[PDB]
This record gives C-alpha cells, structure tokens and sequence, in this order.
C-alpha cells in the first residue's frame, strides 16, 4: 500500500529527447494532437491528486460514547430502568426517582461527549495543501499552436511551456530551456534557484537539470519540457499520497488513560461481583445480588474524571498559546514530555533560512561576524582602514537592493530583491555601516560587468566620493582563487603591499578554514585607477577591457552561510540534558549539514565520523573500526542503498546523527526506524519535504512563519514565532502535566473509597444507608471538580529537566502504587471520617449506634411508623428519613472536609507541604469555592427536595475535622520517610 | 414546666439564613484569591 | 506483586488498620460519653408527634374478605401483637404500675430526668377499656396510638373559637381529641376510649423514656367503624388535634392515619 511510496523514484532523463517522444507518441515541436490529447486523458485520468478515505462526523462523536466508564454508564441507566420497568409496571411508585437517575447517568456521556471529542480532534487538510500547488491553468502545445488549458486536461506526453513566475504544472522531462531556474524546496528544502537544461546531469531523477518537477515553481527564464508523470504519479504527487493516507495512530497519553481504564474496571468488577458472593453467603437472591453488583458501578466509576483530564489538558494548552505556541490536538499536551528524540529538520527549523556574512579576512585576521537574528553577539571590528574598503566593495560591487518599504522591519527580517550571496553583503554593510543607498549614492556607479558564467567575477567602475579625487575606483568579487590570480598588491591596515608568497599562504589557510567552516567564499580587490589614463570623462567598455583587470589590490575575504537561529544550539542543550537524543534529518548537502550539527551542538566539540578518522590517521575508512565513531553522517544516496536493519544499526550504534540529502520518503523510514527501537519521537520541520515525517512522528512541531502550509497542517503543533526555544517548554510542559495529571487521578480516586464503603457496610451491617446516588454525584460532578482540576498548576517538586524522559512502558501514569494510597490507605481514613458523622447525626437524635445493627429492615419499611429508638421514643417513616437524608447531606459535608486534607497533600508527591508552599492560588480557590458549594446544597431552601440535602447545625461541620487534620500529618509523615530514605521501602510501595 | 416547647423546637430558617450568609462569603472570597492577577 | 515482602504488607495493616479502627472507636466512645442514658440531645425530628396505628395497614390499605376467614388473619396478627401488650396479668403488683385516675384526669409529673430515684412509676391501661375491641371481621376495629416523646405534655386545644367537633362531650381540660373523617360520609364511627371519650388521657404523660421508664404503657383510642357501606375502597383521615399538634403534606402520618378499608364480600 504506502510501502512501495517509501521507496525513491526511477526515471529516464537518460533517454534522449527523441526516445522519449517515441516513449509517449508526442511531437516535440508541435506536441501532442487535441485528438491524441483527449484520448490520452480518458486513458490515465486526470492531472490531479486524489483525496484519502477520510473518517465521516458521525462516528467521529460516536466511537467516544463509549470511552470506557461510558459504557459502564449506560450499563447503569439501563438497569436503573430495569427498576422503573418493574417498578411503573407491576407497583407504581410515582416518581421521577430511577427515571432521572438513569437519565443523568447517560446524558453525562452525551455533553461529556464534547470533552473527548475535544481531545482527539482531527486537522487533516493535507491533501488540500498540496492540491493548492497544482496552478489552475498550463501552456501547453497541441497542433504546433499553444493554448492555455486547464491543468487538470495535462497529460502525460504533451509538450508543456513555463516561464519565471509560474507552476510546474506536472514531471517535466526538459527538452528546451532559456536561462532557467527553478526552486525545489518541495523536494529539497532548499530554496535558492536551480537551474533547468536538457543536458542530463546527474544519474539521480531528483538532481539532474533535465527534469523539473510538479509542486515546485519556475523563478526566472523560460523552459518547454514534455510531460513524463501527471497527478498521483508525480514525485510529490506520491508524497501527497504517502504523507496523506499515514495511520496517525495512538498518542502517549491516550495510551495511558487507556491503560487506566483497564486498572479501573479491573477492581469495578473484581468488588462489583465480590459483593455479589458475599451478599448471596448472606441471605440474598439473584434478584437482590444481582441488582448490588451493577449497585457497585458508579461509586467505582469517576465520572468526573474524563471532564478533569481535558480541562486540565485543555488549560494547559491554553498557557503554551500564551507562549506562541499552537496546539491542535489536546492529547498533543503531553507528547514532547515523554519524547526521547527529536529528528529536526536543518534550514528554516534549525536554522534562518538566510544566507548571513558569517566570517571576514583581512589584515591577515580570521573575524566572526554577528549571525543571529537580534544580534546578540559582539562587534568585531570597526577600526581598520581595511575594514572600510572591504566594506566599500561589498556595498558597490553588489547589485541587491531592499524591496519598496520596510524601514519599520529590521534589517535581517526584510525582503531582498536578488540572490542569496549578494543579499548577505547588502544586509551585513546595511547594518554595520549604515545606509547602504547612501554610499552608492556618494559613489555613482558608471560601469560594470555583471557576474559572468566564466569570469566567475563581477566588477564595477565607480566615480570616487572623495573630491580631492573624484578619480574612478575599480571594485570586483568572485571566485577567491580567481580574486587572486588578478592581484598584485594587499591593503594591510590601510597600505598597499606586495602580494608575498608568504601572504598567498595565510590567504589559502584562511581560504581553506573558513570553506571546511562549511562556508561560501568570496573574494574581494579594488584598484585605484591611474588618473593620467582615464580622463574625468574618459569611457569605459564592459564588452572590451577597456582597462585593467589584472595586478589589483586585494583586500579581503568573506564567509557566509545559512546560520542557526539564536536560542537553537541552546534550546539544543537543552533537550540533551533531558536525556534527549536530536537527530538532524535535511535533504540539504552534507558538507552544509555537518558544519551546523556541529554549530548547534548535535555533533559535540571532539566527536568523530569514521571518515574524520581515516582523513587524521590518513589510513583507509576500511581500515578505521566504526565504533571509535560516535558521530556519523550518512548521505541520503547511501541511505538508500540500506536494509532497515542496517537502518537500525546505525541508529543503535551512534549518539551524534546526521542524515543528509535524504529525500521526504527518507525522512519518514529514519522516524519509522527510531520508533521500531520505542522511543516516541518529535519531528520539527517547516517544509512540504518534512510532511511525511511530521505526519508520523508522535508529534510533529511545524514552524509558524516560514512553515509551508502543508508542514503546518501535517504538524500536532504549531510554533507561532519560529522560537525554537519553545520546543523546550513544550517538554517541560508535557513533563510537568503528566505528573500533576496522576495528583488529580489520585485526589479523584481517593474519595471513590468513602462513597463505596456506605452502601458495603448497609448491605454487610444492616444499617440504615449513610449516603445516596444523588449525594455522590454533588461530590463528583460539583465538590471535587475545581479542586481535581486546579492540580494542574501544580509545579515541579524539583529540576524536571535535570531528569530522564520515562519508559513508557514501565512507568505508567496510573501504577498500583496508587490505587493502594488512593484507595487502601488516604480514601479508607476519609471512609471513617465519614461514617463518624453518621453515628453523631443519629446518635444525636436518639439511636445509638449499637442498637443501629440490624434495624434498615423496619427502617425502610414504609408501613411502620412507630420506629422505636433507643431511648423509647416512636419515628414516623418522613421523620426517620429526614433524619437519614440530614446523614446523606453530613456525609456529604464530611468527604469535602477530608478533600480538604487529599488536596493538600496530592499537591505534592515528594515535598514538603512546607517546601512545595501553598502558592497555587486555583488550588485555594478549589478550597474556598468547593465549601461554599456543599453549604449552599445544605442550607439553601429547595435542595431538601430537588435533591433531598438537609441543613447541618454548626456542630456537625466539624465531625470530619480529626479525620482530616490525621491525613495531612500522616502524609506529611510518610513523605517525609520518602525523603530521608530514597533507596527503598515506603517510595517503592507508595511513590506514584 | 409543663411548658417546656424549646425542647422540640430548632431555628432552621436562621441556621439556613447563616450558611446562605457564609457560603456567599466564601463564595466571594475564593474569587479575591483566584482574581489575584488573573 | 512481590515475594518474601508480603509479611511487610500484612504485618503493616494488621497494625494500621488496627491504629485506624482504635482511633474510630476512640471517636465514638468518647461521643457516647457526652449524651445523657435518659433523653436524646435532639428532638426537633420527633418534633409534633405522629399518630400511629395497630392494622398493619399493606400501603394504608385493609382490603379484606368478610366470607374468608383467613382473608384478615394478618391484621389480626398486628392487633394481637399490640393487644398482648396490654395484659393485666402483666400490669401486675403496686411496682412499677399505678392504678390511675379511671376518668382522664391531668399531668402527672414524677421529679426530674433522673435515676436519682429507681424507675419512675407508671400508669395502668386496660385493654378492657377498649370494649368491642378474632375483631370485626365485618366492619374492623382500628386502634390508635400517639407517638412517645420524652417530656412532650400533648397539649388539648381550648374551647375558644369553632372547633369541628363541636364541644359534643368536650373534656377540654384534660382529653386530646381523635376525629375520624373522609362529603363521602358513608361511615359510622364509634369511639372506645378511657373513661369512654374519644382522646388521649393526659395522666400518661410526660413520658419518661425507656432507660426511667421500662414497662410503660402508653394509651389507645379504638375506632370501629360498624359503617353502613360495603365492597368500596373507603378513604378515611383518622386525625389528633391539639396546640402541640401539627400535620405535614409529606408526613401523612404527622399526627393522623390514612386508611383505606374495603370489606369486599
Ligand atoms: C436491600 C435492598 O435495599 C433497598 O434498596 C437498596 C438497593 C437499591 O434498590 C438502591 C436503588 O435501586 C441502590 C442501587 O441498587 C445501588 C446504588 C446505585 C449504590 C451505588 C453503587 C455504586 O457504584 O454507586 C452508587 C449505592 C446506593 C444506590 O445509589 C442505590 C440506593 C437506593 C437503593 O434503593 C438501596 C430496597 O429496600 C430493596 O428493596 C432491598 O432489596
Ligand atoms: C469495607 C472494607 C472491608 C474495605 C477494606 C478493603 C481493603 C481490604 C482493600 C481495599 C484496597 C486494597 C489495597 C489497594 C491496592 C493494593 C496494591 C496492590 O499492589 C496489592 C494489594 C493492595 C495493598 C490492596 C490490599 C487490600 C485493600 C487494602
Ligand atoms: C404474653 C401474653 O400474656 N399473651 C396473652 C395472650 O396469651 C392472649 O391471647 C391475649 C388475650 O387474652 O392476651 C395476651
Ligand atoms: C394466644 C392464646 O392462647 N390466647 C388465650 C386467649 O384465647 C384467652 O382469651 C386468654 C384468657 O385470658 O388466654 C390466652
Ligand atoms: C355496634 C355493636 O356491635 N354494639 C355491641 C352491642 O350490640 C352489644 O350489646 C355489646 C355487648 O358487649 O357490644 C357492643
Ligand atoms: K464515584
Ligand atoms: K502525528
Ligand atoms: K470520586
Ligand atoms: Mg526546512
């Protein structure tokens, strides 16, 4: 299926021009027939990409209606109405009682619903993006006449005219060709034009000049190629497809929540069928065992906890907007805390994007220009005289210009007209020289002769600012070997001086340095021409030399190259101090590749390839042992010649990788190859070339400014600024949710134990019940809420940067070292704290609770009403009951007061509630709001019908307090063992 | 006496008056917290 | 999941869960400790008493065959369960009981809520008393009883404005009045009391509770109701007045009955 797209391309601009016209029955110079056009278009279909079986909106929301504890849900309503039935049925009791009990337990699913379809929501606008690169129209010939057409009507074998400015409208094979470039950033994600001949160059389809290629557009001159490859068959045509039709696959974090749900329902029915022994061992049918079993749903079941989860994940996700940084997916929160590593993109992730002035030599000195974006290095010099006719050439031997206005914008920011390298010089004197205009201004341009194609050099005559001259100044750059080869003398700190072979040495080591720097190089000469041979007037011929190009006076050199954006190699660092492996991954060229790794830190100060090795000992590669090399650099033409197995290996045996010149296809199979090993793995990218990868990734990062569309709409997130530094953050944020995630499942599951224990022991004891359906509900879906939420702002307990990312397989989100401090320990403290107001409340109003055993029969019984109490008093069957639903609201009352203690305390897993601090201001405000709830459910009038909550005297508040103050100290208590004794016993029994 | 009636009477309209009372005040408080900044 | 460790974790609860259930306990007993053997601390709930009757009625209903005899053993049962209670052979010596006043007569206070003195002293009923009331197999006798409450005097209402039984034998000072009523008078109500009238004696009260007063007897009201229609179901409010009396929407028993008599047959 999208395995044979994985493999490279395979092609025929080895054919000759005629062979291929044979190959597609088309006339090269009148084209195809609009009758052989037409039927040719009937037989392959159309230019066009064909969208991917996308998943409709129904079963979008549907799949979701059962996200585990929903199902159980409707288990639950619908045996709720297994009561109605009976009930409406056979003794009609009239009432909205299991009607809309069974109700609410359903429809908590349906608007819950939203909050998991919020979390696995799905911007799949791939194809689309890719569909927007083919042009609307092409130029085609047909019957010797040319005509514009709909794209779509292309076909393979017609002949196809484009010209700067337009779209490749299909594969082209290049037949015809007038000063062409093109820009193949689709493929390459490099920018900078290249050029188009009908010279085959090169045996590799995706580097000879014979082919251009759909997804990519002709920037200057004119070509005519004839169509090999239309629509899905296209080199980019099978990236859509490939990059398009991916199975996106299981998040982190889904797989975890998943994972819980299975622990959860593990004890929701290993309890909910015990207590269907257990009750039958003591006088209970399969009418009454059975009806307790399905009873022990709810109380296992959190149904506020799918709500908590994505608000939380939903405010974290709202703070990283707030740090230009864009989430598309909720669960997409979590994933750069768990990744182990990171395969970036080079230009425009890594890196600018913009040919910058790097280095300078002159005064027989190396200098180190600023690269970065708010230049936030150093000056490196401004005194030389040199330094100034350096400037002066790099000013006026340069044809650049800023386009129209942009004086607002910085400099390195704003939109050149021109190439790269001259662009680099106009930006580099711009900003520490000022105005540039300004000295093409003070010094006319009167001739010159543009960069020729053999001159390899530029040169231009210029009238001299200085009136005590206003003689001509000859000013040229090129080739550095051939700046050279045409001088005789060298400006050293402002005097002129024989060009000594001495000198023609530091030069070439200069020369070689900074070239090994990775660096483009040029070379720069001026000459002061002799005023007795040239007139104030006197011509000059650009056609003819009609003066001097020879015996010149250089003076300088200078180095510039595609640099890395500022925070990189520190937000690099960054991530390899988290135990983070980075793996660059560019289809840019190795030499290029390398001299950044290194820049940014991916290769490390002393590490080696093999090569590196065989070039210092200057003995074969054969003969250097590959494992003395921990850095490597594979070239995308060797990767392709590889198993996945070799593959493999190279990823296991190495720590500093580069992979190189690697096509879209290749990119993914390195992702693919370093998931094969586990990890999970961020893909940073910002180009159409990293679609397939970004797409496979466990999250893809995509760039927000220079981002392609289609790297944008492959990615899980987006970063708005093009700060690296972010992706930092973002593992930090992933790192920091994940442990405050298990805080809010451990306050959540802690009061399951005092809402589950009431209805046992009525059933066990043969008391009245001490809490209800309705009243468990106003804990979970109203008390517990703002609390379990605010764990989210939560901080780090210590340097979580300082850590290891976690297994994912072994270290789990929920553990049974949990579910034992939830539920056999801090929930078992709040079930006590609980039962104790009930015995006050009853105690109080005359039942002790010895004589309590064994009474839920008459007291139940609807019919008595004359319950006698211990002290001889006689109960109607109301009175009674509003004394036990006053039990329900106290109860109620009672797990709040211990909540208090479990949100304290889940605050921390390791510290100190006394060196973690109380800052988190939700958290507090979960405290404040949660107590004002429960009075409200108490004392406000109607809540004693609406839902049977009964006012409290001031006494009852405090029943609960010894329990909740007891938890605090014994938590507090514990941790503190944790803390003296790392090692062993209390950590590996109860640390989360 | 004879006339003992407070042993069988409670003010809950006063009880319900002072936990609406305080809830509101709670309420109100938590908001000065969490609205410190935002 | 662990071996040779387990005995770390049993060990552990054994004297945790053992600190924890030594704590709950701990918290009980000690709020045990600060309530009276004598009287509650709260009585609010109790707090106008509930009238309460011996036909254990299936939901407020005795639907019943005159032409089976088995067809009402149940209410029977109930009656007898409350009858045997008022035996005269039981009510024996001058210890604990007291022959009282065979007319209603006042209040009778016996000192403080105290064991100061032994168990206070009460009053004789005879369930002779109850002439009339196997009971009416055609026709039933209902019997009615007033809710125990701790130091509550039922107070009757004075003769002042219109009262609905109209002063008809009104023992204002010391009787509290049970009327029975359903328009749809197809009854016939008769009254079997103490002294003869159709109330509570206030010579019973206050009631002392259990722990100063086991043994005590409280009074009865049979209502037979010999009525002159048959085969219906017959919607009747048996109903206590009085100043200390009130009635609830919800508490349908709150001071009165419903009951829901067919003699079908
Ligand atoms: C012994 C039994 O007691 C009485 O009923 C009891 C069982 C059952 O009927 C219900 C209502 O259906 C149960 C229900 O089943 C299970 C619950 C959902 C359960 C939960 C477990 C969980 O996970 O979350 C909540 C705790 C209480 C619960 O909310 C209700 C509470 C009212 C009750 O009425 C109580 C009747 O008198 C009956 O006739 C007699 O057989
Ligand atoms: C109503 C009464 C009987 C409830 C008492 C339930 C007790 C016995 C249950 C409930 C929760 C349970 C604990 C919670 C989870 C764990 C961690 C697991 O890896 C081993 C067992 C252990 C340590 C359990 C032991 C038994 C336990 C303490
Ligand atoms: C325990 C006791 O005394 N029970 C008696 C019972 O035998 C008798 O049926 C009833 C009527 O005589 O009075 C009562
Ligand atoms: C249940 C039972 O045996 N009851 C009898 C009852 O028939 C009789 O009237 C009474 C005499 O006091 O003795 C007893
Ligand atoms: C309505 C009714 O049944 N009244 C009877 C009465 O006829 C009888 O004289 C008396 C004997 O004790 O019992 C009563
Ligand atoms: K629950
Ligand atoms: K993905
Ligand atoms: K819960
Ligand atoms: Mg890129």
């Amino acid at each position: 299926l999208d395995e044979l797209k994985k493999e490279v391309s395979m092609d025929d601009h080895k054919l000759s021009l005629d062979e291929l016209h044979n190959k597609y029955g088309t006339d090269l110079t009148r084209g195809l027939t609009n009758a052989r056009a037409k039927e040719i278009l009937a037989r392959d279909g159309p230019n066009s990409l064909t969208p991917p079986p996308t998943t409709p909106e129904w079963i979008k929301f549907c799949r979701q209606l059962f996200g585990g504890f929903s199902i159980l849900l409707w288990i639950g309503a619908i045996l709720c109405f297994l009561a109605y039935g009976i009930q409406a049925a056979t003794e009609d009791e009239p009432a909205n009682d299991n009607l809309y009990l069974g109700v609410v337990l359903s429809t908590v699913v349906i608007v819950t619903g939203c909050f998991s379809y919020y979390q696995e929501a799905k911007s799949s606008r791939i194809m689309d993006s890719f569909k927007n690169m083919v042009p609307q129209q092409a130029l085609v010939i047909r019957d010797g006449e040319k005509s514009t057409i709909n794209a779509e009507f292309v076909v393979a074998g017609d002949l196809v005219e484009v010209k700067g400015g337009d779209r490749i409208p299909a594969d082209l094979r290049i037949i015809s060709a007038h000063g062409c470039k093109v820009d193949n950033s689709s493929l390459t994600g490099e920018s900078e034009p290249q050029t188009r001949s009908p010279e085959f160059s090169s045996e590799n389809p995706l580097e000879t000049r014979n082919i251009a290629f759909f997804s990519t557009n002709c920037v200057e001159g004119t070509a005519r190629g004839v169509v090999v490859y239309t629509g899905d068959r296209t080199v980019m045509g099978r990236i859509a497809t490939l990059a398009s039709g991916l199975e996106v696959g299981r998040t982190p974090i889904a797989i975890e929540i998943e994972h819980f749900i299975h622990i959860i329902t593990g004890v929701a029915v290993f309890l909910g069928v015990s207590f269907f022994i257990l009750s039958l061992i003591l006088g209970y049918s399969w009418l009454e065992a059975v009806i307790f079993l399905i009873g022990i749903i709810v109380a296992n079941v959190p149904e506020g906890l799918l709500a908590t989860v994505t608000v939380c994940l939903t405010l974290t996700a709202k703070r990283m907007a707030r740090k230009n940084c864009l989430v598309k997916n909720l669960e997409a929160v979590e994933t750069l805390g768990s990744t182990s590593t990171i395969c970036s993109d080079k230009t425009g992730t890594l890196t600018q994007n913009r040919m910058t002035v790097a280095h300078m030599w002159f005064d027989n000195q190396i200098h180190e220009a600023d690269t970065t974006e708010n230049q936030s290095g150093a000056a490196f010099d401004k005194t030389s005289a040199t330094w100034s006719a350096l400037s002066r050439i790099a000013a006026l031997c340069n044809r650049a210009v800023f386009q129209a206005g942009q004086d607002n914008v910085p400099i390195l920011k704003r939109s050149v007209a021109g190439d790269a390298s001259e662009s680099a010089l106009l930006k580099c004197i711009e900003l520490c020289c000022g105005s540039v205009q300004g000295m093409r201004d003070r010094n006319p341009k009167i001739v010159e002769i543009p960069f020729n194609s053999t001159n390899k050099y530029q040169l231009s005559i210029h009238e001299n600012e200085k009136s005590s001259e206003s003689r001509y100044l000859l000013v040229m750059k090129g080739a550095p070997e051939r700046i050279l080869d045409r001088c005789s003398t060298i400006l050293l700190n402002g005097a002129e001086e024989p060009l000594k072979e001495d000198m023609k040495e530091a030069f070439q080591n200069a020369y070689l340095e900074l070239g090994g720097l990775g660096e483009r190089v040029l070379g720069f000469c001026h000459f002061a021409l002799p005023e007795d041979k040239y007139n104030e007037g006197y011509p000059f011929d650009a056609d003819e030399p009609n003066f001097p190009t020879t015996d010149l006076c250089f003076v300088g050199l200078m180095a510039m190259i595609d640099p890395p954006r500022a925070a990189v190699p520190d937000a690099v660092g960054k991530c390899r101090s988290a135990g983070i492996k980075v793996i660059m991954v560019t289809g840019d060229h190795p030499i290029t590749a390398k001299a950044i790794a290194k820049g940014v830190g991916i290769i490390s100060e002393g590490n080696e390839t093999i090569e590196d090795i065989a070039a210092r000992l200057n003995i074969p590669i054969g003969q250097v042992n590959p494992r003395d090399a921990k850095a490597c650099v594979v070239h995308g033409s060797d990767l392709k010649d590889l198993s996945t197995e070799v593959l493999d290996d190279i990823l296991h045996y190495h720590t500093e990788i580069v992979f190189a010149r690697t096509s879209p296809q290749q990119k993914l199979i390195i992702v693919e190859g370093c998931q094969r090993q586990g990890a999970i793995v961020a893909v940073t990218g910002d180009g159409v070339n990293d679609s397939p990868a970004l797409k496979k990734a466990d999250i893809g990062v995509a760039m927000g400014i220079s981002g392609s569309d289609v790297s944008k709409q492959a990615a899980d997130m987006i970063l708005l600024d093009d700060n690296f530094a972010s992706i930092v953050t973002g593992v930090e944020e992933g790192r920091l949710i994940f442990d405050n995630l298990k805080k809010s499942i451990a306050y959540t599951l802690t009061s399951n134990i005092p809402e589950i224990t009431p209805f046992l022991v009525f059933i066990i004891g043969n008391v009245p019940l001490p809490l209800g359906t309705v009243t468990i509900l106003c804990i979970d879906l109203g008390t517990d809420m703002v609390p379990a939420i605010s764990l989210a702002y939560e901080q780090a307990e210590s340097d979580i940067m300082k850590r290891q990312p976690r297994n994912p397989k072994t270290d789990k989100l929920v553990n049974e070292r949990l579910i034992s401090m939830a539920y056999g320990q801090i929930g078992m403290i709040q079930a006590l704290g609980g039962f104790f107001s009930y015995f006050v409340i009853l105690a109080e109003n005359g039942f002790l609770p010895m004589d309590l055993i064994g009474k839920r029969v008459r007291w139940d019984d609807r019919w008595i009403s004359d319950v006698e109490d211990s002290f001889g008093q006689q109960w109607t069957y109301e009175q009674r009951k509003i004394v036990e639903f006053t039990c329900h609201t106290s109860f109620f009352i009672s797990i709040v007061v211990v909540q208090w203690a479990d949100l304290i305390i889940c605050k921390t897993r390791r510290n100190s509630i006394f060196q973690q601090g109380m800052k988190n201001k939700i958290l507090i405000f979960g405290l404040f709001e949660e107590t004002a709830l429960a009075a409200f459910l108490s004392y406000c009038p109607g809540t004693d019908v609406a839902l049977r909550m009964y006012p409290l005297k001031p006494s009852w508040w405090f029943c609960a307090f010894p329990y909740s103050l007891i938890i605090f100290l014994y938590d507090e208590m514990r941790r503190f063992i944790i803390r003296r004794s790392p090692g062993g016993w209390v950590e590996q029994e109860t640390y989360y | 006496g004879p006339d003992n009636d407070e042993r069988f009477t409670y003010d809950y309209y006063r009880l319900r008056v002072v936990g609406l009372i305080v809830a509101a005040v709670l309420c109100v408080i938590g908001i000065i917290i969490l609205l410190a900044g935002k | 999941r662990t071996g040779s460790s387990w005995f770390k974790i049993f060990l552990f609860y054994l004297i945790f869960y053992g600190c924890l259930a030594g704590i709950f306990i701990g918290t009980i007993q000690v709020l045990l400790l600060t309530l009276s053997d004598f009287e509650p601390k709260y009585q609010d709930r109790v707090a106008p008493p509930g009238l309460s009757h011996a036909p254990y009625a299936i939901k407020t209903e005795i639907s019943f065959s005159i032409s089976n005899p088995k067809s009402y053993e149940s209410f029977v049962k109930s009656m007898h369960k409350l009858m045997d209670l008022y035996n005269e052979s039981s009510q024996a010596g001058n210890s604990p009981f007291e022959d009282c006043s065979d007319t209603p007569a006042d209040y009778i206070k016996r000192g403080d809520l105290d064991d100061s003195q032994g168990q206070k002293k009460a009053c004789r009923f005879s369930r002779m008393w109850l002439k009339n009331c196997g009971y009416a197999e055609g026709k039933p006798c209902v019997v009615a009883k007033l809710n125990r409450i701790i130091g509550f005097y039922p107070k009757p209402l004075k003769n002042t404005t219109d009262l609905p039984e109209q002063l008809q034998a009104n023992y204002n000072q010391y009787v509290l009045p049970l009327r029975c009523a359903a328009r749809e008078k197809i009854g016939s109500i008769e009254y079997f009391g103490l002294g003869g009238y159709a109330g509570f004696p206030l010579q019973y009260y206050p009631y002392y509770g259990k722990r100063l007063q086991k043994k005590y007897l409280q009074p009865l009201l049979a209502i037979q109701f010999t009525n002159l229609t048959q085969n219906m179901e017959l919607r009747i409010e048996c109903k206590v007045y009085g100043e200390n009396i009130d009635y609830s929407e919800k508490d349908r028993f709150r001071g009165r009955f419903e009951v829901k008599i067919e003699v079908k047959s």
